[PDB]
């Protein structure tokens, strides 16, 4: 039962970190993917840490 | 930092990942199967006759 | 969010909590949909040990819906009281 | 970083629409809070019938 | 084929210990090379090496 509350849990912290790379991509055209996903990445761990 | 040491190195997080996961299916049907964990109180019969 | 723009951004204690809100509105609700959905068979689950499923998945279905509507609108209210109070502490 | 691009365009019509309403909703809830933080008794009592 | 009828087959010491043992670990080799295999396409950077 557990595993299927799981599903929805897991997923959570993975969302919070592709979407702000999204985020961080459409707001600045100039920055390259990778440098996205360090910047975004600085902004939340804390969220997803905690 | 320890985020962008990966985000470096494509190849040494999927390793990562792929271990955990292949840990994973090892320990999955290792795994006994039960209704539910031991919730039964134990039991001790003394027996005696007259 | 919220304390960050309150600390380092540089933002008042009310705009730092509806800049939050617009910004981390979009994970709030992706993640506590994505739970919700993972526990709707749950209760719509009907077979042998459906009793067992469909009471967990009220209880928990109900309570995100909660805290994804009703305490998404709380939460900055809180920050907003309490940081105050911090302020008004500090002086 | 390694797969995702901003080239990326044309989603779906309907995973549009749903953003679309998506977004909408997040005005809403902006506008919610504004509401909320002026209104710092009202709702704090409504926090206590609750 | 000569005691079949009435007399069962059974094992004793090592006999039993060999035929209930449905040992495993037959796959436990070519996992510890695919562990190696992981662990070293992750110190080379490269899943071909």
């Amino acid at each position: 039962f557990a595993l299927v509350l799981a599903i929805g849990i897991v997923v959570d912290d993975a969302i919070i970190v592709v979407e702000n790379i999204d985020r961080i991509l459409h707001e600045d055209s100039n920055i390259s993917v990778k440098d996205a996903a360090i910047k975004a990445m600085n902004e939340v761990s804390s969220p997803v840490i905690s | 930092m320890f985020s962008k040491f990966f985000i470096e190195r494509p190849i040494f997080a999927s390793v990562v990942a792929i271990i955990i996961s292949i840990a994973g299916i090892i320990g999955l049907a290792n795994l006994p199967v039960e209704q539910y964990p031991s919730l039964t109180p134990p039991t001790v019969q003394v027996s005696a006759t007259y | 969010f919220a304390m960050e723009e309150r600390l380092k951004k540089g933002k008042s204690i009310f705009e730092a909590a509806i800049n939050a809100a617009k910004l981390r509105f979009r994970p709030i609700i992706m993640t506590s949909l994505a739970f919700t959905f993972g526990v709707l068979p749950m209760i719509f689950a009907t077979g042998a040990g459906s009793a067992s499923r469909h009471s967990l998945g009220t209880g928990l279905i109900g309570g995100m819906i909660a805290a994804s509507t009703l305490a998404i609108f709380f939460v900055p209210l809180f920050f907003y009281l309490l940081e105050n109070f911090n302020e008004w502490l500090d002086k | 970083a390694l797969f995702l691009t901003r080239n990326e365009s044309k989603p779906f019509y309907f995973i549009q629409k749903f953003n679309d309403f998506f977004d909408w909703s997040t005005s809403v809830f902006s506008s919610g809070v504004a509401y909320i933080l002026k209104r710092t008794i009202r709702f704090v009592l409504v926090f206590c019938i609750m | 084929q000569s005691l079949g009828d009435e007399y069962s087959i059974a094992w004793s010491g090592s006999a039993y210990q060999e035929v209930s043992s449905k040992g495993a670990g037959a796959y436990a080799f070519v996992l510890g090379m695919i562990f190696v295999f992981l662990i070293l396409a992750a110190q080379y950077e490269r899943w071909l090496m």
